[PDB]
C-alpha cells in the first residue's frame, strides 16, 4: 500500500 | 550492470521482470517541478500530463531478448531528454512516467 506518488519515486528516482 | 542492480534494488524484479523502466538522475524536487510546466495530453488521452521545458539525465532499462523471470537481465541506454509525467493529487505530484522526448 505505497501511494502512487511513493511508487513513482521508488520506481524512477535516482538522485 | 546499473540496470540489473537498480531494477532489483527497487523491487522491479521480485514479482515479475518489469520489461522496461526509466530512472531519472535529477533531484526529486526538480522532477516534482515538472507538474507546473507544460500541460500536454497523456498517451491514454487524459490531460493530466506535463512535459519538462528542459532535458534531464535519464537511463532506460530494457530487458534483453532472452531474459525471463525470476532471472531478470537488462541493457542500459543513456539519454538526455525532456520527461513527460502524469500528475495527480494535493500536493499535485508525479504518479506515472509517460515518456521521454
Amino acid at each position: 500500500k505505497e501511494t502512487a506518488a511513493a511508487l513513482f519515486e521508488r520506481q524512477h528516482m535516482d538522485s | 550492470n546499473y540496470c540489473n542492480q537498480m531494477m532489483k534494488s527497487r523491487n522491479l524484479t521480485k514479482d515479475r521482470c518489469k520489461p522496461v523502466n526509466t530512472f531519472v538522475h535529477e533531484s526529486l524536487a526538480d522532477v516534482q517541478a515538472v507538474c507546473s510546466q507544460k500541460n500536454v495530453a497523456c498517451k491514454n488521452g487524459q490531460t493530466n500530463c506535463y512535459q519538462s521545458y528542459s532535458t534531464m539525465s535519464i537511463t532506460d532499462c530494457r530487458e534483453t531478448g532472452s531474459s525471463k523471470y525470476p532471472n531478470c537481465a537488462y541493457k542500459t541506454t543513456q539519454a538526455n531528454k525532456h520527461i513527460i509525467v502524469a500528475c495527480e493529487g494535493n500536493p499535485y505530484v508525479p504518479v506515472h512516467f509517460d515518456a521521454s522526448v
